[PDB]
RNA sequence: CGCCUCGACCCACGUUAGGCCCAAGGGCCCGUG
RNA sequence: GCUUGUGGCAGCCAAGCGAUAGCGACGUUGCUUUUUGAUCCUUCGAUGUCGGCUCUUCCUAUCAUUGUGAAGCAGAAUUCACCAAGUGUUGGAUUGUUCACCCACCAAUAGGGAACGUGAGCUGGGUUUAGACCGUCGUGAGACAGGUUAGUUUUACCCUACUGAUGACAGUGUCGCGAUAGUAAUUCAACCUAGUACGAGAGGAACCGUUGAUUCACACAAUUGGUCAUCGCGCUUGGU
RNA sequence: UAAGCAGAACUGGCGAUGCGGGAUGAACCGGAAGCCGGGUUACGGUGCCCAACUGCGCGCUAACCUAGAACCCACAAAGGGUGUUGGUCGA
């Protein structure tokens, strides 16, 4: 796996319904290559194996702790965005200055906070669950695992996300009216300059 | 190898680290859950520990050997004059937790509370809130105040009042700097809370608006400091034999060869006392209201005219002239220490919770010795 | 066998109150699941009849009643007291 | 208890099979145990009667 | 909250045993000095 | 450290006992490293060798306590098994013990690891220097893994770890948020249930409720108790 | 009984030896070497750490035991399963 090569200012990835370790693998390569990646909706990342297998995996991780000073030992983050942050860190040479810089280019969020609610959010085809998992096999959502092990901001995330989807639904209705107006405009402008646009006919889709 | 005999460990690991508190005034770490059906009310109060005395009462408790018999009980007196509301603070929800939305302050703030904003009040020009007070004079300024309040009603999910004590009423405290705290309003809708807290600006809220007799409350404060202390007193470990070379007031083994480190669970010497503590389920036996018969230490069975203050004053405190609470048992901290009183976080559906207290006698003998008189009048009539 | 089980329907249909099971002082309360009705039957001595539209919800409510009346710490081959489904059908 | 109601109560307390490994209580027509810890054993015996 | 010494162009929710589709493999932009 | 014969623990078959409630011979498969051996890899310009006291963590092959399944489970009691290491597992006589064995209490008095945890923590009763008895052995000097009695226990101010204490990090102060880390409560009794369920009888439960207590933790000093150089007051010896 | 035990036969190796792989390691696999440029391989690999496919193709597996996943090598047995998938011999 190499980088995207798309050389933008920052790519915003909609993490919903992606496989956690396959998403973290691609993002880690992007960060190591110099790209800034913003991951939103980390509460809806999917992990293969249902809730039960994933929950006991975290409980075994929660067992690990420095016997003589626990505040020194492993830090067990409960939020979905910090869980994904730590999964990515495991795939990065983070004790070197290069990996330190790579991990500083990653931003992870639960829900879609501003300004990314009004930007374009992409998907990773080879991390999507619909292309990665057989339809009958078990899986769980990151927010469900996080809620089971101590995360307490699932309700505020859900309430904010409903408000965001209402605003986006209204913006979608407005965009559909402007699209119908556009199609009428290109129809009327088609005849008004009918002769000039003959070269565009064979490549019209 | 395993230890030869079992005994439980000395001290609790749940109060770690045993350090000095970072604050002096006790802090509410969790307010009661808001029930929007109930009327708007405050959930906490500030008071000052005056002293201890003992009361006698007849117990009504079926099934107990104390039933219909009198008991002697030690009580703590907390002087609680009314608080002044001087502001409002709003909180909105956020994926990172609660966040302060905005705050609105009253036009008039006493110099006692304004001293809280200064390290050296008498060397300064005392400019705090001098320009903020100008919003209440113009008309554009009043528009901002109303706009801030309307923002509170629309966006806030938690509304808290900013209140301060009238610390100069207790002369024996010898302090002019008031104590300031945020108190949550726990009734009604958000618009109800904002309207309720705004009508209280520059107004005195008495202790009876917050608590009632025979209620279980939680007391928050900082315990008495004791400085550097050894393991025997700080943690309660046992002394070593008299024969012990280099002293006997230590822990003998502070760990095994492996792990090759000292653990956080082993008792060590350090700071003892001056810790933040939240103590719950303290019953209110009496509410002494200034200017009423309930302020006196006379009961229905004892008609002797006497005040709550013991003969010669409360030792190291002074005379209680303001409103006060009588509370069963002991209370955190020394005398004069500011204490935070909070409503119970859980439902008090219990016999001890629901018991009705009827006092038979209040001791007002001097606590500075083996006092034997209840009043100065009785002492002078005895000696001629 | 010895202690007559006393059942009381709380709402019009929603609740049942079991007391004196094996002569105990505990009160067993079972709330019928959504859409399920219960009636202390007539024409039969000690029958309760549960009614509803969903087979899983009616059968689960009968399971709740039976499982709250388990004999503890005794030989249940001898102490056969309980509330047991006697007939399941679709009216 | 009337004999007819006795038969009803024995349908749940008595007419059962017991796993000889994990002691699980099984329906009378069971041939294998329902439990993973005993490996779904076929070594079953009837529940003993009073 | 108070007090002042290198065109970096692009906002749907949701579902894949379903909503013409069958990838932005698109669209927009004097894209021209 | 390797090994696991021996030690300990767990299985498979089923002749029998009373086939598989509970057991289980003749055979046979394993696991473990708190036994003891076997080895001699590390350490001989030295890693302080027994035991106990103190203190903290850890395991589970669970003794009690929570929830259950089984019985040759009527009740009461007991036994087998499961999920379970959250909380407990004590005061003493003899002995240097470890191990043991008795007394007593208890819900119960389970088993173990951490350089056979822990000596710059103690102690020094035992082992094991030099003094000295006895028995046996030796011609003798002397020996004994046999008994007996007397026999100096050093240093931390360094680094880390741990416990607390200040503190910079683009003005200053007040009020806040809360990622993360820690964490805690525990067991028993009395009364009612009830001399009831059960049982031929003898015997004999429990839930709910109520009232207490144990172990632990965190505070506090109204009262009781303790503490004196209040050198506060009094008395008093000798001197001056 | 066994042992990273103790002792022999043939050859190689380490000791005396770097270098690539086996995460790590005297001995295992590859391969032995002056200072360099370019090309290609061995062993071993191609989701990220990590250079190289989330490559093309068929099955099997679902682990509510920490499913499983690189010679030496870092273990597992007798015995079981109406889990599931292939077969064989019969009524
Ligand atoms: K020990
Ligand atoms: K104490
Ligand atoms: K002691
Ligand atoms: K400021
Ligand atoms: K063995
Ligand atoms: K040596
Ligand atoms: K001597
Ligand atoms: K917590
Ligand atoms: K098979
Ligand atoms: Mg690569
Ligand atoms: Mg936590
Ligand atoms: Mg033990
Ligand atoms: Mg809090
Ligand atoms: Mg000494
Ligand atoms: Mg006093
Ligand atoms: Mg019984
Ligand atoms: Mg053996
Ligand atoms: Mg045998
Ligand atoms: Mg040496
Ligand atoms: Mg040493
Ligand atoms: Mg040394
Ligand atoms: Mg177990
Ligand atoms: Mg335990
Ligand atoms: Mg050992
Ligand atoms: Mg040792
Ligand atoms: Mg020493
Ligand atoms: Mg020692
Ligand atoms: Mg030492
Ligand atoms: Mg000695
Ligand atoms: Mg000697
Ligand atoms: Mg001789
Ligand atoms: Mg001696
Ligand atoms: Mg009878
Ligand atoms: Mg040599
Ligand atoms: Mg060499
Ligand atoms: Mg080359
Ligand atoms: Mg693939
Ligand atoms: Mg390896
Ligand atoms: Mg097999
Ligand atoms: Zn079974």
């Amino acid at each position: 796996v190499s980088g995207s090569g798309v050389c933008a200012k920052r790519v915003v990835v909609d993490a919903r319904h992606h496989m956690l370790g396959r998403l973290a693998s691609i993002v880690a390569k992007e960060l190591l290559n110099g790209q800034r990646v913003v991951v939103v909706r980390c509460e809806e990342i999917c992990m293969s194996g249902g809730l039960v297998r994933q929950k006991m995996k975290y409980l075994r991780f929660l067992r690990k702790r420095m016997n003589t000073k626990p505040s020194h030992g492993p830090i067990h983050f409960r939020a979905p965005a910090k869980i994904l942050w730590r999964t990515i860190r495991g795939m990065i040479p983070h004790k070197t200055a290069r990996g330190e810089a790579a991990l500083a280019r990653l931003k992870a969020y639960e829900g879609v906070p501003p300004p990314y609610d009004r930007t374009k959010r992409m998907v990773i085809p080879d991390a999507l669950k619909v292309l990665r998992l057989q339809p009958g096999h078990r899986y769980c959502l990151l927010g469900q695992l996080s809620k089971e092990v101590g995360w307490n901001y699932a309700d505020t995330i859900r309430e904010l996300e409903e408000k965001r989807k209402e605003k986006a639904k209204v913006s979608y209705d407005r965009r559909k009216q402007l699209a119908k107006l556009r199609v009428k405009a290109e129809k009327a402008a088609e005849e008004k300059l009918g002769t000039q646009l003959e070269i565009l006919a064979p490549i019209k889709y | 190898s395993h230890r030869k005999f079992e005994h439980p460990r000395h001290g609790s690991l749940g109060f770690l680290p045993r350090k000095r508190c970072s604050r002096h005034r006790g802090k509410v770490k969790s307010f009661p859950k808001d029930d929007q059906q109930k009327p708007c009310h405050l959930t906490a109060f500030l008071g000052y520990k005056a002293g201890m005395t003992h009361i006698v009462r007849e117990v009504e408790k079926p099934g107990s050997k104390l039933h219909k018999k009198e008991t002697c009980e030690a009580v703590t007196i907390i002087e609680t004059p009314p608080l002044v509301i001087v502001g409002l603070v709003a909180y909105v929800k956020t994926p990172r937790g609660l966040r302060t939305l905005n705050s609105v302050w009253a036009q008039h703030l006493s110099e006692d509370v304004r001293r809280r904003f200064y390290k050296n009040w008498c060397k300064s020009k005392k400019k705090a809130f001098t320009k903020y007070a100008l919003k209440y004079d113009s008309d554009a300024g009043k528009k901002e105040i109303q706009l801030q309040l309307e923002k509170m009603k629309k966006y806030a999910t938690i509304v808290r009042v900013i209140a301060h004590t009238q610390i100069r009423k207790m002369k024996g405290l010898k302090q002019k700097k008031a104590h300031l705290m945020e108190i949550q309003v726990n009734g009604g809708t958000i618009a109800d809370k904002v309207d309720y807290g705004y009508k209280f600006f520059e107004k005195e809220v008495p202790v009876e608006a917050v608590f009632q007799k025979d209620e279980m409350v939680d007391i928050i404060g900082v315990t008495k400091g004791k400085g550097y202390e050894g393991v025997v007193t700080r943690w309660g470990v046992t002394r070593l034999p008299r024969k012990t070379h280099r002293g006997l007031r230590k822990v003998a083994c502070i760990g095994a060869w492996h792990p090759a480190r000292v653990s956080y669970t082993v008792a060590r010497a350090g700071q003892n006392g001056y810790h933040h503590r939240t103590e719950m389920n303290k019953k209110i036996y009496k509410m002494g209201k200034s200017g009423q018969e309930s302020h006196e230490a006379c009961t229905e069975f004892d008609r002797t005219e006497k005040d709550i203050t013991p003969m010669g004053g409360f030792p190291h405190y002074g005379v209680v002239k303001g409103d006060y609470l009588m509370i069963k048992g002991c209370c955190v901290g020394p005398k004069k220490r500011v204490v935070t009183l909070r409503q119970s976080l859980l439902k008090q559906t219990s016999r001890l919770a629901l018991e009705e207290i009827k006092l038979k006698f209040i001791d007002t003998s001097s606590k500075f010795g083996h006092g034997r008189f209840q009043t100065t009048d009785e002492k002078q009539k005895f000696y001629g | 066998a010895h202690f007559p089980i006393n059942a009381s329907i709380t709402a019009a249909n929603k609740g049942i109150e079991i007391r004196n099971f094996l002569g105990e002082k505990k009160v067993r309360k079972v709330d019928m699941l959504d859409g399920v009705t219960i009636l202390r039957s007539e024409k039969v001595k000690d029958e309760i009849v549960l009614d509803g539209n969903d087979i899983e919800l009616v059968s689960r409510s009968a399971a709740l009643i039976n499982q709250k009346c388990h004999v503890k710490n005794k030989d249940i081959r001898k102490f056969l007291d309980g509330i047991y489904v006697s007939d399941k059908g679709a009216i | 208890i009337e004999p007819s109601l006795q038969a009803l109560a024995r349908k749940y307390n008595q007419e059962k099979m017991i796993c000889r490994k994990c002691y699980a209580r099984l329906h009378p027509r069971a041939v294998n145990c329902r439990k993973k810890k005993c490996g779904h054993s076929n070594q079953l015996r009837p529940k003993k009667k009073i």
